[PDB]
């Protein structure tokens, strides 16, 4: 991959990881609201449990997604560094071979 | 102002290659760092023994594709005391003059900042840093916490205050009342589109009605506690009218 | 004397012809009398036809062909001993503080061999720094190389000044500080700070000698200033028998200057532009810093990482030499914990029970486990709230915050602006104090009795005075 | 195609002499231009002609391609200085002047620079490109096509050329593959004249709000890719829809494009353009489908096309 | 038909290196464009005064991973009056000849298409 | 290990002679091959032998490692032309020939191509690789291992070799790290003979549907990595489950490598393979756990293993 | 035990570049493989005719960022008869000697294992 491709990919994964962490926080506030409704309803009790369950599942899924994105950001940071170094050295070898 | 040191480095590369000096990392000669450090270290502030004069330098660099890790950018970043980063993304979001406040940093000028401005900007930098962390909540602003909602309100009003028209620099007497109003939160109730009209209206209110306040800010260079009370009253009165 | 004419001048590279057919050896210093001062050339190659190629320690503007050069008969040689203390020296050993000549009895050549394998010390030893977080969690190696990490504003200069002060007080050994490709502004600010702190004292006794090479200096000078500082520290080790400190304000600037010198010589660049000699250049600088029978030189070195890429060849080559790492970081200062050493990211190779002893290793391990567990929960305990955890975990959190505050310390160099009297805390007292805190013996005392305090006896006295308050 | 549209729109209305220089373009594109200019009466072999043609196409040796631009400049400069005229100079692939300099460079004996370009690249180009200026004796308006050798605008020839121009119109492959023609990237195409002192505040504000809208839509691309538009807020959904309308509205059929698009070419006045985009930014047409905005000659055409799709 | 101009460009890169001429972009020699352009400009349709004859060229280029942005592909695209682009996804999906109808365009042959086929298409 | 499995399965079934050339590989591997050839009986020291061995291993100077392939090829060509025999020629690590060409070229003082390879890399490879053809006098099969430095398939020597080969098998480190041996990448490996006129329409259909399934899975794999499989559609979830089963089923225990796998070696007939994978594509076995597909010798073994797992 | 062959490769890169040898991948010389293989081929077990003696080698390599795909690692992996891979994640989790059981393999020593260990493992 060219350096700009892996840089843009890495930037996108960092953006996604922030997005999913915020969606996790928003899901936690919605989970507090859902817990309030669930207790107050304890068919309405069915939707209050189903809503609290959906909001909790979304919080859990967004936590998993943020952890996965963090690991992928680590992998792409390492590949970015290796591509940067390889590019610098290959261009400098090309300059030297042109100067010879 | 060296309005492009990259084109000097390119000219010196032309000279070096035509003089057949050995090329380096981007065919720039090995001493292109010595060239820019020999140029830039001449900017200095002298002691009273030497007449206390000073030379300030502002070098300019054109990062190709935003690559701050190109060779000449890396050298001049390492030689300079601080960096102001401008971005096309910010420019096209209408943040002009487009300064990336997250990356831009001044190692030394924070000791030189005008005291009246430093008193207000200390809050401003924290509110902006919080806004930059919470900004991703702006896409999903339903069911926010009140803290993140208030962080978006301040952050948006402050960002919309920091934009400025070309060739219209403001005196510090004109800058500190506006940032004071923004950071304290008098603009939190104002529609974000209006904030720009607020700037010219509030200055006009201060200049005609409170010219003694702006004069005292300019002459003393610092906001006394009396002056902070006076500025609070004037700001609240204007917002009540606004 | 051996003398020769200049024959070519190409930037910082000068070719000199010795028609006497007694050429100067490689690394010899030659000198030209310019209208102002003198220009020193270091020999880098023998070209043939009695011609040597040399790299210039100062600007070559105004040189003429046929200009006359003297072979000084050896490498660059610099004044050594007590006269260096409290004085600022350039790469060629001239004073640049304008306080006149150094008038030392000795000059020593900056190029010298490392101690032989038989001369090396057979076992590691701890240099007690007097700094609790260092002496416990990343003990400094006596005669070792220590890397110092962090941005601006983390307090590096006050930490370095306290290291100078503490080693002068506890060990009697002097310090040398060498600034390699430093900003002349920051070198001026450092000299002013060092006079305010009083580790430099123009009328009295100074604890540190200063060597500076500026970004505006040619690359040969910036490459050799580290060897000048090292040679002064080596003289204090070899002939005063001291345990000396050597500070290197950036070892990356040394690498970069060596790369520029290599490129100007016209050598083919290597792994990512650095000179092919990168590893041998670093090895020739670093492994002179060692313990011997007479004493030790210990070196603290500031490791810039070119793109945060710890895998970049200049970091990777430097890291091979470091015996310990101290990370200063912004976050620890944001909690108000000075000296802002990161207690978990700082590490030492010498934190092993054989070198430290089992008691120290156990205390440090328990501290590291306590802080790492507290940091791991600290997000979820904020999500759930402090009561939403096991009472055992809540107790470990109480310990972790109490220990984390206990790692703060009042520096005597800080006292000029912090006002609180600085304290130097011995290693044994540090180990005992943290063992007692880990034993829970002071679980009742409030955590603010542990902030900025010189050991557990002082924690008790502070708790008593604050309770009387 | 963009240069040929500009020639059609301006070079017949310009009311002054013109020069076209082909520098390493196709010999066929020159023969087609000559036929067009001969049939549209810009060239009259039995009368007076208003354009001079200079060609050094890609069949020519590098020595010729490195010097034909100077011939074009010399004729345009004679019209500017000696006749005193207002002169319109078109150069097709001025990049080929720089590339031919690289082709000779190594044979001259020069050490190649960053990616094999001649060391003199910036000063050879600056010596050429500074002659094209307008002066107190007369004006030259100059339009130059710049090739981009792997679509990378960071290549030294494009990157150096950017410093020399009052207006830059970056065309991009991606936008053209979306079928948006003329494929101008609305961002990283820029002009010195976009000042409220020059265009007026209404134009400046409309163009600014357009660029903020397009940059917002470009920002949302990551979450629309991974999480879908259903994740957006109502204000973001509105902004993305309006951005996609604006992005298609910037497309336009040219007359020469009539061969490739099948749609008769249309000219849109500047006032009509500003009014149309202002009304679109006001949300006046948020109900109209996006395809009514594609390949149309202003907002009257948008409304007529929307009526045509509704009748369909 | 030139069933690979890319293999000619490789052979010319080799020959240039053996002539000790320094490489340029993608290590091809700088005049690798001039090599193909002076070749392809020889395909022409002559005027009646020149006897109406014609030579038609079909150069072939191998893309790597479909990358039409690569130096030699974009060089030849800048010479060839258009291209037929053959897509691996269509070919391995069994749509053969796999001509991508979006990226293929004839810049001049629409004037030369059979009229009945234009009328029906 | 792949070459040694091919030698065991093919080389004694093949009717004519064989030649093995080791170029720049381990002298240990050569001694182990010579012992295995004597034990299997392809070499008889007191009888007739079917294989000739040529070695110039990685201990040899670059000149020898360059030329040894030509000695092996000259023996193979003599069997093809003079004897008229069908030959199979094995070349363990032909990249070592190319690399040796670079090493001597560096001492010759030529200006290098690419990452320091010699010029004449392409013509060097052509002159070696063109002699290996089959002719009307006799067939020559050849199997050539090609080391890929740093796993970089863009490296000039692999990229040069790909042009010459009728079939290519690409072995991926990532696939081998998943424990999928023999580590063949199913999508990057390709053959001239995968043609319905050659394999028959049933085989071509099964192979095409397998390739489309695995390409779909590869397209999902980063969405799956971020979000897990739960975000997929039911059609995607089924396609991914079957793609996982299919790629897991492409693993196979080789007889030469049972020391590393414990499972005894399997040969699977071509007809049995095509029937097995077509039956998998029909979804007939979608109820079987993926582990039953892993490391087994065809679908009857998948059923037997699934029964063993269900009983356990 | 060759306690770092990476540092020998670095020293040979220095020597070759000061000889003005053309740099190759990662600026190592092309024969850096020949440097290590002619070394590591000297470790051998001899036959009883040669006196049954043997030399065993353990080369040692540092991988920057754990990249086993780097040039010198893949060169020496292609010379040796297996590798012991030590994982930093395991070592800092206190699993020491930190042998990664998946990525390590002995390609010939399984015949030399103590049979009792072969039985019980
Ligand atoms: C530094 C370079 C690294 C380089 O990338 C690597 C290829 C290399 O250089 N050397 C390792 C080469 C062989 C070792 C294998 C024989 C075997 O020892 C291990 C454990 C592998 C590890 C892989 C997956 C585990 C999984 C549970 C599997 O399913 C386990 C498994 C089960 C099985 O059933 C009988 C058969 C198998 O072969 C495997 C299997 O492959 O595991
Ligand atoms: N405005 C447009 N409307 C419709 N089609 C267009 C337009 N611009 C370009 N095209 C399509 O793109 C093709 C190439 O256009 P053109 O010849 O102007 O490109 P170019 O940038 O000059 O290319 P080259 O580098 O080959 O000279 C045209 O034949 C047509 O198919
Ligand atoms: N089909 C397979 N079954 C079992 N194990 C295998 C298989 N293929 C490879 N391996 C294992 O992977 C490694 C393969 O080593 P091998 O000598 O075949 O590799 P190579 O590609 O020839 O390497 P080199 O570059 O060192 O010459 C050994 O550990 C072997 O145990």
């Amino acid at each position: 991959a060219t350096l700009k491709e892996v840089e843009m990919r890495l930037k996108s994964i960092k953006n996604i990881e922030k997005i999913t962490k915020t969606m996790k926080i928003v899901a936690s506030t919605r989970l507090s609201k859902a817990e309030k409704a669930k207790i107050s309803a304890k068919m309405l009790t069915a939707m209050a449990q189903g809503y609290a369950a959906e909001i909790s599942a979304r919080r859990n899924a967004m936590d998993n997604a943020s952890k996965n994105a963090g690991d992928m950001i680590n992998r792409y940071s390492i590949l970015y560094n290796r591509t940067r170094q390889a590019v610098i050295t290959n261009e400098l070898v090309d300059i030297i071979t042109g100067a010879s | 102002v060296y309005d492009d040191l990259s084109k000097q480095a390119v000219a010196y590369r032309q000279l070096s290659l035509l003089l057949r000096r050995p090329p380096g990392r981007e065919a720039y000669p090995g001493d292109v760092f010595y060239l820019h450090s020999r140029l830039l270290e001449r900017a200095a502030k002298l002691s009273e023994k030497e007449g206390s004069g000073s030379l300030t330098a502002l070098p300019v660099i054109e990062t190709q594709g935003g690559d701050v890790s190109a060779y000449i950018p890396t050298n001049v970043i390492s030689i300079t005391d601080g960096q102001i980063f401008l971005e096309a993304e910010l420019f096209y979001k209408g943040i002009r003059p487009a300064i990336n406040v997250g990356l831009s940093v001044s190692r030394v000028g924070s000791a030189a900042q005008v005291k009246a401005l430093k008193q207000v900007a200390g809050s401003l930098k924290l509110f902006l840093a919080q806004y930059r962390e919470v900004a991703a909540f702006a896409q999903f602003g339903s069911d926010l916490d009140a803290s993140t909602k208030q962080t978006l309100v301040r952050g948006e009003r402050l960002t919309q205050l920091l934009k400025q028209n070309q060739y219209s620099p403001l005196a510090t007497e004109e800058q500190v009342p506006l940032i004071y109003a923004g950071v304290n939160g008098h603009l939190d109730g104002i529609e974000l589109s209006r904030i720009g009209e607020f700037e010219s209206s509030f200055l006009s209110y201060l200049k005609s009605n409170h010219n003694e306040l702006l004069t005292e800010i300019r002459e003393k260079g610092e906001l006394s506690k009396e002056l902070l009370a006076s500025l609070k009253s004037a700001t609240e009165s204007f917002v009540a009218t606004f | 004397p051996i003398t020769g004419k200049v024959t070519a001048v190409i930037g910082a590279i000068v070719d000199v012809h010795f028609e006497q057919s007694e050429l100067p050896a490689i690394l010899n210093a030659l000198e030209i009398k310019t209208p102002q001062g003198k220009l020193v050339l270091e020999v880098a190659q023998h070209l043939g036809e009695n011609t040597v190629r040399t790299i210039a320690m100062d600007g070559t503007e105004g040189l003429v062909r046929g200009e006359k050069v003297l072979d000084t008969g050896g490498p660059i040689s610099v004044p050594v001993g007590r006269e260096t203390l409290g004085r600022i020296i350039n790469v060629i050993g001239e004073p640049i503080d304008e306080r006149g000549p150094i008038k030392s009895k000795l000059r020593k050549p900056i190029h010298a061999d490392p101690p032989s394998f038989a001369e090396q010390s057979t076992s590691a030893e701890i240099l007690e720094t007097g700094i609790k977080v260092v002496d416990l969690l990343a003990p400094y190696a006596r005669g070792g190389k220590i890397g110092l990490f962090g941005g601006a504003g983390v307090g590096k200069t006050v930490f370095i000044q306290e290291l100078i002060n503490n080693i002068a007080k506890a060990h009697g050994g002097f310090s040398v500080f060498t600034g390699v490709g430093e900003r002349t502004r920051e070198g001026n600010d450092l000299y002013r700070e060092m006079k305010e702190t009083g580790v430099i004292n123009l009328e009295g006794e100074s604890k540190v000698a200063l060597v500076f090479g500026q970004m505006n200096e040619p690359p040969g000078a910036r490459a050799r200033v580290a060897l000048t500082g090292l040679t002064i520290a080596e003289y204090f080790r070899d002939e005063e028998g001291q345990d000396v400190l050597l500070f290197i304000d950036n070892i990356f600037r040394f690498t970069q200057a060596g790369s520029e010198v290599s490129a100007l010589l016209g050598r083919i660049p290597s792994a990512v532009g650095y000179q092919p000699t990168l590893a041998t250049d670093m090895g020739l600088l670093q492994e002179r810093i060692t313990t011997t029978k007479k004493g030790s030189v210990t070196s603290v070195q500031a490791v810039y990482v070119p793109a945060d890429d710890l895998t970049d060849p200049a970091p990777a080559t430097t890291f091979a030499h470091l015996d310990a790492t101290t990370v200063l970081s912004r976050g620890i200062s944001e909690l108000g914990i000075y000296p802002a050493v990161d207690p978990l990211d700082s590490k030492s190779r010498l934190l092993d029970a054989a070198v430290v002893g089992q008691e120290h290793y156990d205390v440090a391990s328990k501290v590291q486990e306590t802080l790492q567990t507290y940091k791991s929960l600290q997000d979820i305990i904020a999500i759930l709230g402090m009561d939403e955890l096991s009472e055992q975990d809540k107790l470990t959190v109480e310990r972790a915050r109490k220990i984390q505050r206990f790692l703060s310390q009042p520096f005597a160099v800080a006292e000029v602006f912090t006002g609180i009297p600085g304290k130097l805390v011995r290693l044994k007292d540090t180990v005992a104090s943290f063992k007692a805190v880990l034993e829970g013996k002071y679980d009742n005392i409030p955590e603010h009795a542990f902030y900025m305090v010189g050991g557990i006896e002082d924690v008790v006295a502070k708790a008593e005075k604050l309770a009387a308050e």
